[PDB]
């Protein structure tokens, strides 16, 4: 079946360079992972200044990167966060988005994502009049961009209510998630981080509740090893607190790891081990402590 | 009416004067830094109407530390910011928690942080 | 007879194992570190078994320091520099904790830290 | 009068990249500063594996860097630290050291420095024989390199006892310092960190005390903004605690600043404002110097 498993480079702070990125693909491949979601919050062209097109070199490097992804059998997903200053009802905006994603398509990209995370719930007057809710406006543009791109294989959407403790007034009774659940096209996959932003545990129970209201199984954007919130902490622990009983009940797991690129060996290693331990499971198999000794052994060789 | 275009405000010399007092010298803090450290200790002890203005000023002072990072994080030259992101990021956060504390007083750092918390 | 040429012991698996327990998860400390803390908490709860524990605790502190020492002198300086600040700051707080435990029987952190301290 | 005022990249941790170093010179030139002391502690080919000759790609890099220093009117002082594993008596060692510096001279370097700081005070049995005290061995190999290098205009020497709180019994009566003062050639300059490794203050009388025994004015290696003893701290404050009344009593001031290259604007700019304020011997206000520094810096962000 289809399962998206890898890393999401979606943190705040100094993003990763192309050399680092090509290495991530090399590691992702070696460990039998299959996806890379390009979403660095701090890229001007990605979020704040989303309208801007990539210059000759900017375009050159992304082309290279996208070609490396192909070369290591890693699915590259280009994400874009317009949600800050975008005017949904204005078609000039829709066309600017269309034109922006077109340039990326010309670099080799065939997988896309639209993110509306970490953005205020209030719409402007133009959007307020036209669209019934913020959910409605997002669902509209996303669906339009899905079809415009020629209904691609992998198309990802990120809700504003992306985790349990962000759903008003609760998960199952959310009008935002309901609108998404109903009106967002079935071909499009939805990102979820679990109960909290940085979930201690992601229970099967919670993935059922959210899978209901969105009328699809989510793609987890895991923040277990993310360290942006506290740059005085780093996480070398094993992937832990996500049952292998989740793999059948989900479309994928993308890990948002430490800002510090090199310190993600154990995190991406144990994740690969996790996934693989119940790959073909339909509906224990994974010891984090055992996954860790394996990760740390393979890592040790890198130091020499 | 439409949605306002994202605009970044520029770094002020005031932002940089706060930044230099926050991270000053190995043997002392900058006047603005020591002044803020004082005002938090005084407002902690007390639980008059003066505490209203003093907590209100402090919440605004904490807000500048936040603004400073936003504007530093938004300028074109990321190189300067990223070369000392860790440091600026932390103070901004600690100062944001410290901002909430004072608001609530009117109605982290990891393992090394844990051992440093037990030393005299 | 002559001065022996500079050489460094490589990184052991036990080093990595300790490192990973120090910088473990966001909701849990690694076994070794969780333990390493309980001991310093206990030796700070008394000042007259104790002297045998403190001897075994100082051994652990040395391991942390040695871990840095070998981690740094390794061929791959890319890995090191990518997480230098973390390993260095753990190494340091261990020296000042070891030194404080030696003193117990034989008788910093910035402005951001000073603000963190004055919180529950 | 010759006064060495500038920056020393002499800290532990990740060294600065060439493009940063090149930019450093533009900043130093702009602020009327003149020296740059190359001493990254973590450069393998400088401290640990000093014997190693530079590679071909490495050589091209240094050559360009030294050229940049010439173009920006900055004196490039190349330092080497053998202290760890050198066998002072073995002339094969002294020969290898001579071969290394010879390579560096081919790059376009005219100023050198021999560093014997943060090293074990114990001599090997072989050296113990050939030389009286540790200082005798150090003074010997230094004078030899100084002379062999055709007695350069600028030759710096770093003693092991580089501050007051390191001098056994004290500064005025240290038998190590006396050896240096007497036997070390009057041509060679001596590096000093003041009364401590990170001196809060540098009193004029402390410099008159050490000058007495070293028989010359020292070249200060300042650690006021150095942050390689807890990377949890950044120092954006102004150069402070050193009298403008020290400038005529010193041969220089080279500051060892924050590891984060971008972080050193205020510390170099304020060092400049300090030196400039009284080159010829309350002329300086740290609080004032800081504002000046901060106003200049603001321009780099836009
Ligand atoms: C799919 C959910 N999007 C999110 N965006 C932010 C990310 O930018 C952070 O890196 C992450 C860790 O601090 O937490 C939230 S979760
Ligand atoms: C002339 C004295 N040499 C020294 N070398 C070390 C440097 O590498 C450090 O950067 C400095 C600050 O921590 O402290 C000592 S002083």
């Amino acid at each position: 079946r289809r399962f998206l498993c890898g890393v999401v480079e979606g943190f705040y702070g100094r993003p990763w360079v192309m050399e680092q990125r090509k290495e991530l693909f090399r590691r992702l491949q070696k460990w039998e992972l299959n996806t890379y979601l390009y979403a660095p919050k701090d890229d001007y062209k990605h979020r704040m200044f989303w309208r801007e097109m990539y210059s000759v070199e900017e375009a050159e490097q992304l082309m290279t990167l996208i070609s490396a992804a192909r070369e290591y059998e890693i699915e590259f997903i280009y994400a874009i966060s317009p949600g800050l200053d975008i005017t949904f009802s204005n078609p000039k905006e829709v066309s600017t988005l269309k034109r922006k994603l077109d340039q990326v398509s010309q670099f080799g990209c065939r997988s896309f994502a639209l993110l509306f995370d970490d953005i205020d719930h209030n719409m402007c007057a133009a959007d307020k009049e036209v669209f019934s809710s913020f959910a409605h406006a997002q669902v509209s543009i996303t669906n339009e961009i899905y079809q415009y791109l020629g209904e691609p294989e992998t198309f990802l959407f990120c809700p504003t209510e992306y985790c349990g403790t962000f759903c008003y007034p609760n998960v199952s009774q959310s009008p935002y998630l309901r609108t998404v659940g109903e009106k967002l096209l079935p071909g499009i996959e939805v990102l979820w981080t679990g109960p909290k932003v940085v979930s201690k545990e992601i229970p099967v129970e919670s993935i059922e509740e959210v899978s209901k209201i969105i009328k699809r199984a989510p793609v987890i954007w895991d923040n277990i090893h993310a360290n942006d919130y506290d740059q005085k902490r780093l996480f070398l622990g094993p992937y832990k607190g996500r049952s292998t009983e989740l793999i059948p009940r989900l479309k994928g797991v993308l890990t948002n790891p430490n800002c510090e690129f090199e310190a993600n060996y154990v995190a991406i290693h144990t994740l690969a081990t996790w996934y693989k331990s119940n790959m073909n499971g339909v509906r224990v198999l994974y010891s984090p402590q055992m996954a860790l000794k394996l990760a740390l052994t393979e890592w040790l060789q890198e130091f020499g | 009416m439409e949605k306002p275009l994202y605009t970044a405000e520029p770094v002020t010399l005031e932002d940089l004067q706060l930044l230099a007092d926050l991270f000053y010298l190995p043997y002392e803090h900058g006047p603005k830094g020591a002044q803020m450290l004082r005002e938090f200790q005084w407002l902690r002890a007390n639980s008059i109407e003066e505490w209203r203005s003093r907590a209100a000023k402090f919440e605004e002072m904490c807000g500048l530390v936040m603004g400073m990072f936003t504007r530093l994080s938004n300028c074109a030259n990321r190189t300067i910011l990223y070369d000392m992101y860790s440091y600026v990021w932390d103070i901004k956060s600690i100062m944001s928690m410290v901002k909430s504390f004072v608001q609530w007083l009117g109605c982290r750092g990891g393992l090394a942080g844990e051992f440093q918390r037990l030393l005299p």
